């Protein structure tokens, strides 16, 4: 048990025990860079490998030799906070060690000079915080897990849709991690056939000649020997009796004076026996059954030299005699069977155009680049540098492994490009499965699927940065002078740098973090995608790959992934999952030797899972854990069913792991429909956070997990006793056991106060530790946005009603209590980021200045002297945040205007007010500003007086720092003096500067004051160092895109609670958008008079299915009941013996639970604070498929003092006169979606409009207007209305003529509509005349 | 031609100063009046294509 479950403990039903605990969520995504950016010492992936790859790069036969030695990653420019503030990317700089050598010309090598050009830099590399996030412009962002068809050999079928004639066709693909593809294909007449990537089919032999292979060798390859001798005369044969095996005598068979088969007779199993036990060797042939035979190698005239028949051709009666008469004694034919071993390749050499290596070579090079003449050489380079060489080719260790494995090799690990045996052996395993032994594999197994993940892919972009900076050197060292240019000159920043930028800036895998939630950023951070690069597209693989597969288990979760356009194509990771070593998935299992299940567990790829029989996370095993009946549910290969008592191999971890995260914080889970869970795990990322974070009442137990793993909360590094807390910091004294020696210490904790997340929702961490209390390590010492003492709370409970309200729920509809919007529980506080800009324009600078034309001395108050608003007033739409006026001279005005300037002799400004103003319609305080200036540039008064400020701020916080860790050490050296000459009184007399001259006795003591000293002076100095830098990066101007002098961003803070047309959901895939805000006064209430927050619709329950939205409330409700009972206990002030006693009896009810429980905890101090808790309700854990049952819920009904129905009595609170039938009240957990209608509102009557054509278009974020599509036209067709469609298309959009003319009418009282013509077709008209075509408008 | 060596002081300048010289750098090293860099490092840009 830890110190802060002693202040609330969650009640969990549910039997089964948790043999493995939820491993830390966030593995995936810091174990990848944790492998990209590392220093390994061979060629295991990593910045070395891709260094070791591509160099060293030597010049063309030159000698001249650019070698790699050894890299380094600087400290980062700006901090994470520092980076998210100001807006630049959080990286490091990479400096590679690159040595020069030339080779002194015409060598035994030997070098005239090497220069070591030290650590060249390149580019800078991105960096991954602690939770797995990168900042790239001042924002988080997450780099999402790849899955793609792993590297190495794949067999399919492509049976059934291809000709028709059935038959199937059998195909091989060899792909690649990096490289051409080779893919081999049946086709209808069983030719072999061979493509290199998606291009030409060539006959499949074609590239054996390319390896050097003569067609005697091919043949001798991929058939076997038909031996016949011509001995005495006419036609013997060699025989090994199994070849007779599904085929029917030709002639009579007999041989050793015993005739074995007549013909006419089909050879069985009998005659083949028959001949096996009598060992017959040879037999006597007609000369007429070769006429059918395939001749093997090459037959010449010994005598005449002159060739008789060629290999591979179909030999004649006559042919015979024409080689027998040359004294040809043996004709080795081929085996050919239609059944067994097929003449397939035989074919394939009779459709093939070419005879030698160097012709098969041309047609070759012809295919991959035609047209252009071939050349010997050119064939030769590109057909050895496809799939032939270290540079342009490799599978890697996954494409080898999957490869040798597949061909039933013994080798794990091999060479990374392949060899004539490879290609070779994959020829012959296609073969054989057209042959009948072997099987197609399956695309959609995830052993046939592989992750990467953000280190990988971040180690493939620099790859190709060095492969571009490899021709550059390369190109460089061409025409190079000796000793003048050294590994500086060639080697270059930007490409590297924008390799990588461009990768981690815009690419559809890297996006932003979705951080409006806690659930959200870790349900993210684990997340898989067959997209992007490597990966299909959505238009392009169908159903198949997006379906769940059987060995989807525990690997990914089944029931979450997006509803859209891509379905199946994301899913997510499970809770248990793990990347496997080669890269596939692997999951939890806990290993069954004899007829025990052991406790010691297992992790198992979806191939090292196939054979094994895997018992059930859900099974009956009792004392030494054997099976309780003699057959369980269990599933072997890709099935399921009842299985033997003993057979089982192993059995699931927990019942937990077939799900995700996301899906494993559903309460009653099993009880709801998989459609609407996959919409509720979907929904629930979408909770924006609440004020106060409440927490579930209707729990999991994996709410805890995701609270603590996710980085929004604050956790305690080493344990010990709180010295200071603060709304700002934290400050604990370490306990000495958990502490180093030197530097004595303190852990301090600066808390992340409001500011501004990317969904622009507010994160703001509270302290959830008061001053002097015990911290165990590994606790929360803070929670954030959404977090309750823990635990993940990504909305609020709340007391709900099923039942029809005067047809106000109608659909999905949710009628809500006055009681909620002024407990103002629901609201949510925004913060968003504004951005003023000064740019430079050809008339002028653009001035920021607090003098503007045209503006009230109201409109100038909220603003300083500078410009800027103050920081702390609230402001709404329309009121200025930024000064800012850009020059626009010689306004160039008419006649009237002009004599109205005469009358009222203003003088009409240079310039005009382009000052940043809030958005029409929000309103909110302003937290902070900042400002951004050119290094160079003047800093108006208002930016330095918020650098005064800020350099003030970080005087006085490093100095806390440096005071309580000074005094810290002075308090470890004060006990440590005491041991081996104390003096209590005297010592803390004196100065405490000075107590580092006294000394002790002779012991180790004396070198742990000597430690202490060090350490001392290290932070001394330290501080003022870093002071430095502060100050220095504070002052310092931020460097700006072009044009823009300064930049000041205004940051805003909206507080928007709930009104009508928000977007609620519960966890069950139930959504609802708030109709009416009801008064309490018309609230339907029970006979206790206690109001319902919210009206449900039950219609909305039978359809979709998802009874678990009413268990929750049921359950839901009994949790509150043991609230309310405390929550009496209490305000009665009984006793702790009262209290404790019905707190063990709720926390046991019943029977047969796993939860345990107290009095081994403190009777008085620990037992009131729990329940001081528990007040609120009960918190109550429902394991995913281990969950409560309904006995127990109403067992926990009864000691609640309510009924088993879950329904009560009701009132109107409008007649006051009872609602017939009982009605089900009881506890939601509910959520606040972000659709928020203030977001989603908009109109538009006229605005600015598209240049191109003249169309609505928003400039302001005032919007552009609504989209009139076909089927709207259609829909206008049908009903009779032509006018409203004339303007549709016509005045209220393309005309930029009927437009004005419009509004002018319309303002004018009167209604009607001169139309013109519509831009876009006046537009088509010159796009079609602009070509050689005329279109002209006719007549009258 | 004064773009292109402005080109190359930036190559030279860039690892040897360590991330990239100030905007104003090349500014002395260049014979003119050094200001001209942004004016100069303006104009030289290629207008992206509408269709992008
Ligand atoms: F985890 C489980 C639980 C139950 C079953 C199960 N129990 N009884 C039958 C099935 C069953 C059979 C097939 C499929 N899908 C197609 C997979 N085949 C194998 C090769 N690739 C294509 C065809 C499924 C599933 F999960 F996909 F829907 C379930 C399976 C796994």
């Amino acid at each position: 048990y830890s110190y802060t479950e002693k202040k609330r403990i969650r009640k969990d039903f549910g039997k089964r025990p948790q043999v493995l605990d939820v491993p830390y969520l966030l593995s995936i995504q810091l174990d990848s860079f944790q492998k990209f950016i590392e220093q390994d010492p061979e060629g295991q992936y990593g910045l070395e490998a891709a260094f070791r790859s591509v160099f060293p790069i030597q010049s063309y036969s030159g000698n001249s030799e650019l070698q790699y030695v050894s890299y380094r990653l600087g400290e980062p420019v700006f901090d994470v906070q520092e980076c998210q503030i100001r807006g630049v990317t959080y990286s490091a700089p990479l400096r590679v060690k690159l040595r020069l050598v030339i080779y002194e010309r015409e060598a035994p090598e030997g070098t005239v000079k090497d220069i070591k050009e030290q650590e060249v830099y390149m580019g800078e590399i991105p960096l991954m915080t602690d939770n797995g996030t990168f900042v790239i412009n001042g924002t988080e962002r997450v780099i999402v897990s790849q899955l793609h068809r792993s590297p190495g050999v794949f067999f399919d079928s492509d049976k059934g849709k291809t000709h028709s004639s059935g038959k199937v066709l059998y195909n091989a693909r060899i792909i690649p991690y990096r490289g051409s593809w080779l893919d081999f294909e049946f086709d209808p007449k069983d030719n072999l056939f061979v493509r290199i990537d998606r291009r030409r089919k060539l006959p499949a032999t074609i590239i054996l000649r390319a390896l050097n292979y003569t067609t005697e060798q091919i043949l001798d390859l991929f058939f076997e020997k038909v031996i016949f001798e011509i001995r005495d005369n006419k036609l013997q044969m060699e025989l090994v009796p199994e070849r007779l095996r599904g085929e029917t005598a030709s002639f009579d068979i007999e041989a050793n004076g015993k005739v074995y088969v007549e013909k006419g007779r089909r050879i069985t199993a009998r005659h083949i026996r028959q001949l096996e036990k009598d060992d017959v060797k040879l037999i006597e042939v007609p000369v007429e059954y070769i006429a059918g035979k395939v001749v093997a190698k090459d037959y010449i005239d010994e005598s005449t030299g002159e060739l008789i028949c060629a290999a591979n051709m179909e030999l004649s009666l006559d042919l015979l005699a024409k080689l027998s008469q040359s004294g040809h004694k043996r004709i080795e034919t081929l085996f050919t069977n239609d059944l067994d071993h097929g003449p397939y390749i035989s074919e394939t050499l009779r459709v093939d155009p070419t005879n030698d290596r160097l012709s098969a070579l041309v047609e070759i090079y012809r295919m991959m680049r035609p047209g252009e003449p071939p050349t010997r050489e050119a064939a030769e380079s590109l057909f050895e540098n496809l799939f032939f060489s270290e540079d342009r080719y490799d599978l890697s260790a996954v494409g080898r492994m999957k490869f040798n494995r597949s061909l039933l090799r013994e080798e794990i690990e091999g060479s990374g490009i392949l060899s004539k045996d490879d290609i070779i052996d994959v020829m012959k395993k296609l073969i054989d499965i057209r042959n009948g032994k072997g099987e197609v594999d399956d695309i959609d197994h995830l052993g046939n699927r592989r992750i990467r993940s953000v280190g990988e892919m971040a180690e493939n972009q620099f790859r190709v940065g060095l492969v571009r900076v490899e021709r550059a050197v390369k190109e460089r060292l061409s025409l190079g002078d000796l000793d003048t240019l050294m590994p500086q000159d060639m080697i270059n920043a930007k490409p590297i740098s924008a390799a990588v930028k461009e990768f981690f800036g815009s690419s559809q895998l890297s996006q932003f973090m979705d951080q409006n939630n806690p659930l959200s950023e870790i349900t993210h951070k684990r997340r898989i995608s067959a997209l992007g690069p490597g990966g299909l597209t959505r238009e392009r693989a169908g159903f198949e790959v997006r379906d769940v597969h059987p060995t989807h288990y525990g690997r990914v979760c089944p029931i979450e992934t997006p509803e859209g356009p891509n379905i199946g194509l994301i899913n997510s990771l499970s809770v248990y999952a793990q990347t496997n070593e080669y890269g596939f998935l692997e999951t939890p299992y806990r290993k069954v030797t004899d007829g025990v299940v052991t406790d010691e567990i297992h992790y198992l790829s979806a191939i090292e899972e196939g054979n094994y029989v895997i018992a059930q996370a859900n099974s009956n095993l009792d004392e030494e854990g054997h099976f309780v009946e003699d057959l369980v549910t269990c599933r072997s290969k890709g099935e399921s069913s009842l299985f033997s008592r003993d057979q089982v191999d192993y059995m699931d971890v927990s019942t937990q792991q077939v799900v995700s995260v996301g899906a494993s914080l559903i309460p009653f889970l099993e009880h709801d429909d998989a459609n609407r869970a996959l919409m509720g795990a979907n929904m629930q990322r979408q909770a924006v956070p609440t004020l106060r974070a409440d927490k579930p009442l209707v729990g999991t137990g994996m709410e805890r997990a995701v609270a603590v793993d996710s980085g929004v909360t604050a956790v305690a590094k080493r344990g010990g006793v709180v010295q200071y807390v603060d709304a700002s910091r934290i400050v604990i004294k370490v306990n000495e056991d958990e502490m180093y020696p030197g530097e004595a210490g303190i852990d301090i904790y600066n808390l992340t106060k409001y500011t501004r997340s990317n969904q622009n929702t507010c994160i703001n961490q509270m302290p959830c530790v008061s001053l002097g209390e015990p911290v165990e390590r590994g606790d929360v010492l803070a929670d954030g946005p959404s977090t309750d003492l823990g635990e993940l709370a990504l909305g609020q409970n709340m007391r709900v009603a099923f039942m029809p309200w005067n047809g106000y729920n109608f659909e999905d509809s949710i009628l809500v209590s006055e009681r909620v919007v002024q407990e103002d529980r629901f609201t949510t506080i925004h913060i968003q980021e504004l951005a003023c800009v000064s740019r430079d324009t050809k008339l002028g600078p653009e001035e920021i200045t607090a003098d503007i034309p045209n503006v009230g001395e109201a409109a100038l108050s909220k603003l300083d002297e500078s410009g800027i608003v103050y920081i702390g007033a609230e402001v709404t739409g329309g009121d200025i945040l930024v000064g800012k006026v850009t020059p626009k001279g010689e306004t160039q005005l008419t006649p009237e205007e002009k004599l109205l300037r005469a009358i009222f002799g203003e003088k009409a400004s240079d310039v005009k007010d382009s000052s940043l103003r809030v958005p029409n319609g929000v309103s909110g305080t302003v937290i902070d500003v900042q400002v951004f200036t050119r290094d160079g540039v003047e800093k108006d008064k208002r930016a330095l007086e918020i650098e005064e400020m800020q350099l003030k701020q970080a005087k006085k916080d490093l100095s806390e720092e440096l005071q309580i860790l000074e005094a810290g050490l002075f308090s470890r050296i004060r006990a440590v003096l005491v041991a081996g000459g104390v003096e209590a009184e005297k010592l803390d007399k004196l100065p405490r500067d000075r107590w580092l001259e006294l000394g002790l006795t002779d012991e180790e003591k004396q070198n742990q004051l000597e430690q202490l000293a060090e350490q001392y002076d290290e932070l001394k100095h330290e501080f003022e160092k870093k002071l430095e830098a502060k100050r220095r990066k504070i002052t310092q101007g931020d460097d700006l895109a072009p044009g823009v002098l300064k930049i000041v961003k205004v940051y805003l803070a909206v507080k928007r609670r709930i009104q009508p047309g928000d977007k609620m959901a519960g966890r069950h895939g139930n959504k609802g958008v708030i109709s009416k805000i009801n008064p309490i006064e018309d609230m339907p209430y029970d006979e206790n008079g206690t109001p319902v927050d919210i009206v449900l619709n039950p219609l909305g329950v039978p359809s979709r299915m998802n009874i678990g939205q009413i268990l929750e409330t049921h359950l839901g409700m009994a949790a509150k009941g043991i609230g309310d009972k405390i929550n009496a206990m209490l305000k009665q002030q009984q006793e702790v013996a009262k209290l404790r006693e019905f707190i063990q009896r709720a926390y046991d009810l019943g029977a047969d639970v796993r939860q345990k429980v107290d009095l081994s905890t403190f009777s008085d101090e620990e037992v009131m604070r729990l329940a001081e808790n528990l007040r609120k309700g009960m918190p109550i854990a429902t394991p995913v498929f281990d969950g409560a049952k309904e006995a127990e819920i109403k067992e926990l009904l009864k000691l609640g003092d309510l009924p088993t129905s879950g329904q009560i009595r009701l009132y109107d609170g409008r007649t006051g006169e009872q609602f017939e039938r009982p009605v089900t009240v009881g506890y939601m957990y509910m959520l606040k979606l972000n659709h928020l209608v203030d977001d989603k509102m908009h109109a538009r009557s006229t605005g600015s409009y598209s240049l191109v054509t003249q169309q609505p278009l928003g400039g302001k974020a005032q919007f552009g207007g609504q989209r009139f599509g076909e089927m709207e036209v259609w829909a206008l067709e049908a009903y009779g209305a032509a006018y409203t469609l004339q303007e549709m298309l016509t005045v209220k959009s393309d005309d930029v003529n009927g437009r004005t003319k419009m509004y002018k009418n319309i303002v004018d009282g009167n209604h009607q509509m001169e139309p013109g013509m519509p831009e876009s077709f006046n537009v088509l008209l010159k796009e079609i005349r602009s070509l050689g075509i005329n279109i002209e408008l006719e007549d009258e | 031609e004064t773009i292109n060596k402005l080109n190359r002081i930036s190559r030279q300048m860039l690892q040897e100063m360590g991330r990239e010289p100030t905007p104003e750098e090349l500014a002395e090293r260049m014979l003119m009046p050094e200001d001209k860099i942004r004016k100069v490092l303006k104009i030289a840009k290629e207008p992206i294509s509408m269709e992008t």
